[PDB]
């Protein structure tokens, strides 16, 4: 019913902006809360990605592959295999804690949870709110790139690529 | 529809509540500026007065005045601000000695001679520091080009 | 009490909170419309009426303008910031322009105008001739 | 020098008691005092590593200054630099006062005004120490950092190391 | 409840339109916030419509006419300073309206505050509300429309009257 | 010569002044002994500086027409590099006095006593302890007492070079570099 | 009501060249020279009115008023010697039954109310009181 | 030298002296003894 007290809503006027109504109970918004999380944690890592690789970095034994989507359709099925056995095995280990906020995974065999990182339970209303917010951030990102690399060639816009500062690193 | 009445329902006061006199727009930046806003202190409604007036003056001086073709026009444009801010001091000192007079008790009251003694030090400091700025703004200017 | 009027700038400032204020009242048998010192026009009532000027001329003014409407009850009271008020006018009751028994002279020269003292005579005194 | 030094943060085991020769105390008040301790102490702790992260560790792609030398980079950078400068360093300076309106403090009080990183102690005792070691640091930065100058204008005046110079 | 106090808005050809039922559950508070970005969204539509009817007529005399009368081809031409002025000054604004909007007895849209001389129940001041609100709602598709024969058709004039 | 009654005549004769701390007064004394004390070190500066050549291209005039007719002398004639340096110097010195002036804090001293300032009864204080003929010893260091002690042989001294400089007919700035024993020059 | 409130003003006559305080006193006992505007929750004006959220248009907030009860009384006070003058000049001339100068005058102004009684002369009020 | 007078002390005739004797002037004015 009312999901305003939900991490994540709009102000405290409008509380959830649902403009379609998709979610109308509590086992909708859960599922709905999971799905935006995932799609969020998966397009926070993205967007890192892309900027690498378009800008230029490379990874060992792989410095001719292209960037950006180009790289899906020319790089080698068989080197991007490894990404989905990677990707299946950690969808099969993380493991969601039983009467927690959606996408809790605090379960998981491996130690994961808020650790040292929160105390107080404001604390980590907080870190939540932020990755929530910060992934809806990069969801948009991420198309937003994508969609000017087709257009015009340049995915960040108003420059080619990055150039970073990274003193130790050298 | 009558969009003019009678100040504070008041039909024999010397004012009227006009669309100009009492809008939203009108009360709502009234209410926020420096002079009348709620909770600053005299010092820091002074230094906001000062801070926005000497940005500002700066400009006639340097682009207009005798030395404006000067190599160093810009810099005799801050001289002359920082003595027009002096003038304008002297007079917000002289009138807070006549209008409220030597020795005062309410405190924190703009209307007295304390707090108009420390409104009168910010709006120095903060009339002359923002000339300042103005003149390292305008030593190098934008031009906003990619 | 107060008289319909839709507002005008030209009433009282700070003056009337700050260091004095008038009022005047009168009562009517119709409501009519008349014109007000201040400016512009306002439409008495059926009965009592109160209203605020800053002088005492502006109140006089009117009473001349009521006495036209055959109004002759008006009554003139001086308000101080405090509170403390003042009946002014008529001051005794009776206009000032009917001899009323029991009013004392003021300000009263037994002479001719012409019967004042010399200025030479009074030098050096402080006192004028005509207070002479 | 004035009692309530007596009971503040700042006397440690280099300095037991309170340290105050010339009796400062009688003429500063001692909150000014501690907020400008502070104050200044903070900023010189960012001055230090701000002398030579650009020699040792290179500097940004750009061509405004080219010297590296501290002192002389001051004039080659574009005022601009300078004047936004001014402003982040106005925004801050805005950001303690109105957090500190709202009963927060930016000098080791109960709520913490800036805590980013969430390690602000709960219990009073690790409060205590967390402080006494900012304190400390930052009265090691500001002698630092007049060291450095001092041996860039007088050489020899402070033993530096060659490649802080 | 929104829909049975609005009275705005809702006029002769249509009535009250809602084909797709897109209020059916909202609260006032949205609902308040889909009618001030109506006016919004509609108000800067009428600017703007003007706006373009006066650089595709030739009326631009400012920089020595120096920029083309098409007006998106001008946009690109206008140093971006114009344009940070532009922002910014409407950002300012924007703040101000936030406070106004804050004050209690706030009327979603009103900005200048007239709700402290006049209500709806005048009937005057509903039907000129519903003047603008129309007028703005057709100046929305309008720009809409011009835009596209600009970009795609190729023409920034009036291709409908323009044959006296 | 009692110098009380002198000072409570000037107070007579002209009491508002007298009332903020101008003219024969505890705190004139303080405040213009501070500035002759630092004085000398700009004096000195700049006699070091004149002996050793550092101001930049000096008896040279300023262009009438990058600076204005306010850098005339005589008709077209310009004031010399030296001495508009030195008058930047001394400016830079005046508006921190200005504004310590203008804008005083709650913990300072205070140009002229304000009875609505913070420190009004301190420097009140000080100054009714603060007067005699000869030094108190025995608050030597960082004292009030100090500070006067030295204010006015600050000011002595002004005076002495004054005198002594049209004496031998010299500028003033060789009568230092002499009692230096010739350093500066 | 203090009768000499405006009388009792700062202002001084001067030796010629003054009317001097007249009736009522020539000057009001308060100073105009008081302040100007205030901002938001303060006063300036001694005993001000707050300007609530328009703090810039305070001074034409009225608190300056007059009670029509109060009114009453004013002019009873004012018009206390004139009403005495009047009522005992009545008594002299030998009123009807007479009683008390008090009782005269309640009785006098039961009737013909107090307005009118200070503007009727002794023989029409005889002729008022024959009763 | 003399010859610096006339551009130190004009300025300071004309534009010091004026002022602070206005104010003064308005302070004493200004006053009720
Ligand atoms: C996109 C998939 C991809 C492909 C095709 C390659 C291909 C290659 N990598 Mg490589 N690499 C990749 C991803 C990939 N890498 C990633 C994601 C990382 C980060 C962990 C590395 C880190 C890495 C290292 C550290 C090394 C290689 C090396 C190599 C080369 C020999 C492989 C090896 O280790 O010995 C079989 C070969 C050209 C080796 C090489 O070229 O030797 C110098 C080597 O030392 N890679
Ligand atoms: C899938 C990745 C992954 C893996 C391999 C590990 C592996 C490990 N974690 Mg862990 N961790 C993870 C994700 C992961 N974690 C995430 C996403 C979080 C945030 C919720 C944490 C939070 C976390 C904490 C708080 C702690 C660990 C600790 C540990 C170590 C025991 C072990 C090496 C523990 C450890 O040894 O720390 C040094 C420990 O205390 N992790
Ligand atoms: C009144 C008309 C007028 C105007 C416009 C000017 C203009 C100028 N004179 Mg001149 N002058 C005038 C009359 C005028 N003069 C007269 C009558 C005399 C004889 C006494 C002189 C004698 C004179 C001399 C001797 C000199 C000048 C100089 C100057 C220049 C310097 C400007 C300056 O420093 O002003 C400073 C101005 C300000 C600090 C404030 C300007 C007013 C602001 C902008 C008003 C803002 C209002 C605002 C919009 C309200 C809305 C605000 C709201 C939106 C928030 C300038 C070109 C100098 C020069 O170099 O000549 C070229 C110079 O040496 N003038
Ligand atoms: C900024 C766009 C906008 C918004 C927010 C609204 C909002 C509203 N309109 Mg409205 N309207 C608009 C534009 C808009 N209108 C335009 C352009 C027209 C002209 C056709 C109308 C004509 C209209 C009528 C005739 C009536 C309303 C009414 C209403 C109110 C109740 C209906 C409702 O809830 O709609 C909900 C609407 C929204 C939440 C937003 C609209 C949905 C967006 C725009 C999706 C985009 C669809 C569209 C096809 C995009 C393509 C446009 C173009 C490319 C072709 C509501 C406040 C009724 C009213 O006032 O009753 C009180 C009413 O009777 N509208
Ligand atoms: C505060 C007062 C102020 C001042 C001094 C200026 C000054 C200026 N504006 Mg400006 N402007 C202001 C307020 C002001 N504006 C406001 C309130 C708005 C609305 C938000 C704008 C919107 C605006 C636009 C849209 C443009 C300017 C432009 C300009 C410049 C004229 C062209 C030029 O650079 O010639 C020297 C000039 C610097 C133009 C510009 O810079 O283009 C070159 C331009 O296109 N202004
Ligand atoms: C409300 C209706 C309406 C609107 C919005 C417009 C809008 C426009 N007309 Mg148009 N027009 C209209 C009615 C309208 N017209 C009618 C009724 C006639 C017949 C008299 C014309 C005849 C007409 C001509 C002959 C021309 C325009 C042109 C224009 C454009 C230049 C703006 C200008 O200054 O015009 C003027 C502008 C898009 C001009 C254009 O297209 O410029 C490229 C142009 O040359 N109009
Ligand atoms: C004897 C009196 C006197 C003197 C010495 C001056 C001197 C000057 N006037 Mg002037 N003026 C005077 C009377 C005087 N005025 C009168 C009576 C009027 C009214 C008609 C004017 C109206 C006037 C105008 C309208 C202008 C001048 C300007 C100037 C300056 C032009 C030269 C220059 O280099 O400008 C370049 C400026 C500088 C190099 C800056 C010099 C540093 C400033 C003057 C410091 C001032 C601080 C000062 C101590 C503050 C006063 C405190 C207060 C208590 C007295 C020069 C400083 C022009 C100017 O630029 O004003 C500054 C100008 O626009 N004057
Ligand atoms: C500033 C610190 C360093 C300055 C420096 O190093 O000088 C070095 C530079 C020298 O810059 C000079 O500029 C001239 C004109 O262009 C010359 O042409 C030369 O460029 C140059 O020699 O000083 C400056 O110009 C920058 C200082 C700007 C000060 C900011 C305003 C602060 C407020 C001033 C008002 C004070 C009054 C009360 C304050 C409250
Ligand atoms: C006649 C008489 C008496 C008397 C007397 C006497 C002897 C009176 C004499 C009084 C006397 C002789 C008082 C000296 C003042 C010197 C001053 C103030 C110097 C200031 C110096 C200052 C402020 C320094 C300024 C500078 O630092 C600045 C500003 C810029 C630098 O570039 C350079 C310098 C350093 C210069 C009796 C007997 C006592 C009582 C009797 O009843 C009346
Ligand atoms: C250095 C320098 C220069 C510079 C420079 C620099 C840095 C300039 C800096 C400019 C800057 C920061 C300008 C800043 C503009 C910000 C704006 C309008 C914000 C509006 C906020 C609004 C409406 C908020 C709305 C709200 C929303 C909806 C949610 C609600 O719940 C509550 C609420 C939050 C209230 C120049 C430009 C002066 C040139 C010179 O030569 C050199
Ligand atoms: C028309 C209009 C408008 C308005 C406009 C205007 C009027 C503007 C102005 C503006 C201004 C007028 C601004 C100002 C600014 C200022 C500044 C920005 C300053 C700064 C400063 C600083 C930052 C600092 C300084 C300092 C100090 C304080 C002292 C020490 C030193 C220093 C330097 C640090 C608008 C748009 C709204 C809208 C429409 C209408």
């Amino acid at each position: 019913a009312d999901f305003s007290g939900e991490i994540g809503a709009a102000n405290a006027e409008l509380g959830c902006w649902d403009p379609l109504n998709f979610c109308t109970d509590q086992a909708s918004f859960d599922k709905m809360r999971y799905a935006e999380l995932k799609h969020g944690r998966v397009a926070q890592l993205a967007a890192w990605g892309y900027a690498t690789t378009w800008s230029g970095a490379r990874f060992p034994g792989c410095e001719d592959f292209p960037a950006g989507h180009e790289a899906v359709l020319k790089i080698g099925t068989e080197n991007l295999i490894p990404v989905l056995v990677v990707a299946g095995a950690l969808e099969t280990l993380w493991k969601q804690k039983e009467g927690s906020f959606p996408g809790d995974f605090s379960a998981t065999s491996f130690p994961v949870g808020f650790g040292p990182f929160a105390k107080t339970e404001a604390d980590m209303i907080d870190l939540r709110t932020k990755e929530l917010n910060n992934g809806r951030a990069a969801m948009m990102g991420i198309l937003g790139m994508i969609v000017h690399e087709q257009i015009d060639g340049k995915p960040f816009i108003f420059f080619d690529k990055f150039e970073i500062y990274a003193p130790f690193g050298n | 529809a009558n969009f003019i009445k009678p100040y504070n329902d008041d039909p024999f006061v010397g004012h009227l509540a006009t669309p100009i006199t009492s809008s939203s727009l009108t009360r709502a930046l009234l209410k926020n500026l420096p002079a009348y806003r709620f909770g600053l202190t005299p010092l820091l409604r002074g230094l906001e007065i000062g801070l926005a007036h000497g940005y500002f003056l700066i400009g006639p001086f340097a682009q207009l005045g005798p030395l404006r073709n000067s190599d160093i026009g810009l810099l005799a444009g801050f001289l002359s601000t920082i003595g027009l801010i002096l003038i304008l001091t002297l007079g917000l000192t002289i009138y807070g000695a006549a209008a409220f007079g030597q020795e005062k008790s309410n405190g924190s009251e703009l209307q007295t001679k304390k707090s108009w003694d420390q409104f009168k030090g910010g709006f120095f400091v903060g009339a002359c520091g923002s000339a300042g700025f103005a003149f390292i703004c305008l030593s190098s200017i934008p031009t906003f080009a990619l | 009490p107060f008289p319909t009027f839709g507002g005008s700038t030209g009433g009282w400032l700070r003056a009337a909170e700050v260091e004095e204020k008038y009022a005047i009242t009168w009562t009517s048998t119709k409501e009519q419309i008349f014109e007000m010192p201040t400016g512009g026009a306002a439409i008495m009532r059926n009965g009592e009426n109160l209203l605020y000027l800053a002088r005492k001329e502006q109140c006089l003014a009117l009473s001349t303008q009521l006495r036209t409407f055959k109004i002759n009850d008006y009554k003139i009271y001086r308000i101080f910031p405090s509170g403390e008020v003042q009946y002014l006018h008529p001051k005794d009751g009776v206009f000032p322009e009917k001899v009323n028994p029991g009013r004392t002279s003021v300000n009263s020269r037994g002479f001719s105008i012409g019967k004042n003292p010399n200025p030479a005579s009074i030098k050096f005194s402080g006192i004028t001739t005509y207070e002479s | 020098y004035a009692s309530e030094l007596d009971s503040m943060t700042g006397t440690g085991i280099e300095s037991p008691k309170v340290f105050d020769p010339l009796n400062l105390s009688d003429y500063v008040p001692v909150d000014w005092a501690r907020r400008a301790e502070l104050s200044n102490g903070r900023s010189a702790m960012l001055a230090t590593v701000g002398w030579f992260f650009p020699k040792v560790f290179g500097t940004f792609d750009s061509t405004d200054v080219t010297t590296t030398d501290p002192i002389d980079a001051i004039m080659q950078a574009d005022p601009q630099w300078w004047a936004q400068w001014i402003l982040i360093c106005g925004v801050f300076e805005t950001w303690k006062y109105k957090k500190e309106m709202e009963g927060k403090s930016f000098l080791g009080g109960a709520d913490p005004a800036v805590d980013y990183l969430k390690l602000w102690p709960a219990d009073a005792a690790a409060q205590e120490e967390m402080k006494t070691k900012e304190l400390k640091n930052a009265r090691l930065a500001m002698i630092g950092i007049a060291g450095f100058a001092a041996n860039h204008f007088i050489p020899g005046s402070c033993p530096v190391p060659d490649f802080i110079a | 409840a929104w829909r049975d106090e609005v009275v705005v808005g809702i006029t002769a050809p249509v009535g009250f339109f809602d084909p797709l039922g897109l209020s059916k559950g909202k609260d006032d508070a949205t609902m308040a916030y889909y009618r001030e970005a109506e006016l919004k969204n509609g108000r800067v539509a009428m600017a703007a419509c003007l706006g373009w009817y006066l650089n595709a007529g030739g009326v631009h005399p400012a920089f020595n006419s120096e920029l083309s009368n098409d007006p998106l081809k001008a946009m690109v031409e206008l140093p971006a300073v114009g344009w940070l002025q532009f922002v910014l000054g409407c950002g300012a604004i924007e703040w101000l309206g936030q406070q106004i909007k804050e004050r209690p007895g706030y009327v979603p849209g009103d900005l200048l505050g007239a709700s402290y001389w006049v209500d709806n129940s005048d009937e005057g001041w509903v039907m000129y509300q519903n003047k603008e609100l129309n007028n703005g709602r057709l100046a929305m598709l309008a720009i809409v429309g011009m835009v596209y024969q600009d970009v795609f058709v190729g023409d920034y004039g009036d291709m409908m009257y323009k044959q006296l | 010569s009692v110098f009380d009654d002198a000072v409570k005549d000037w107070a007579e004769e002209y009491p508002q002044f007298a009332a903020w701390g101008w003219g024969p007064s505890v705190q004139a004394e303080i405040w213009n002994g501070r500035h002759a004390m630092f004085g000398w070190v700009v004096m000195c500066a700049c006699a070091y500086a004149k002996g050793h050549g550092l101001i930049p291209d000096a008896d040279q005039t300023l262009d009438l027409k990058e600076w204005g007719t306010l850098a005339t002398i005589s008709g077209k004639n310009t004031i010399t590099n030296e001495r508009a340096i030195i008058l930047i110097a001394n400016v830079h010195a005046l508006m921190v006095g200005l504004a310590a002036t203008i804008s005083p804090n709650s913990f300072a001293d205070t140009l002229l006593l304000d009875p609505n300032h913070p420190m009004y009864e301190w420097q009140m204080e000080r100054n009714s302890k603060l007067g005699g003929v000869m030094p108190n010893l025995g608050k030597m260091g960082v004292t009030p007492e100090a500070e006067l002690a030295n204010g006015r042989m600050a000011m002595m001294g002004i005076i002495t070079c004054i005198a002594y400089s049209g004496i031998q007919g010299q500028s003033m700035i060789d009568t230092i570099n002499e009692w230096v024993g010739g350093a500066y020059f | 009501v203090d009768l000499d409130y405006g009388m009792k003003n700062s202002y001084v006559p001067a030796t010629g060249g003054d009317g001097g305080q007249g009736q009522f006193g020539a000057q009001s006992p308060n100073d105009w020279r008081v302040a100007g505007t205030s901002p938001v929750g303060e006063t300036s004006y001694a005993g001000a009115a707050d300007g609530g959220e328009e703090p810039w248009f305070a001074e034409a907030i009225s608190t300056v008023s007059l009670d029509l009860q109060k009114a009453d009384e004013t002019l009873k006070a004012f018009t206390k010697d004139a009403a005495a003058f009047k009522i005992e000049e009545f008594a002299a001339e030998k009123p009807y039954g007479f009683t008390s100068s008090d009782a005269a005058m309640e009785e006098l102004v039961g009737k013909l109310g107090y307005s009118k009684f200070l503007e009727m002369s002794t023989k029409q009020l005889m002729k008022t009181w024959g009763t | 030298a003399a010859s610096f007078l006339p551009s130190i002390l004009v300025p300071l005739v004309g534009l010091i002296f004026p002022a602070f004797s206005m104010a003064l002037f308005f302070l004493y004015v200004q006053t009720d003894d």
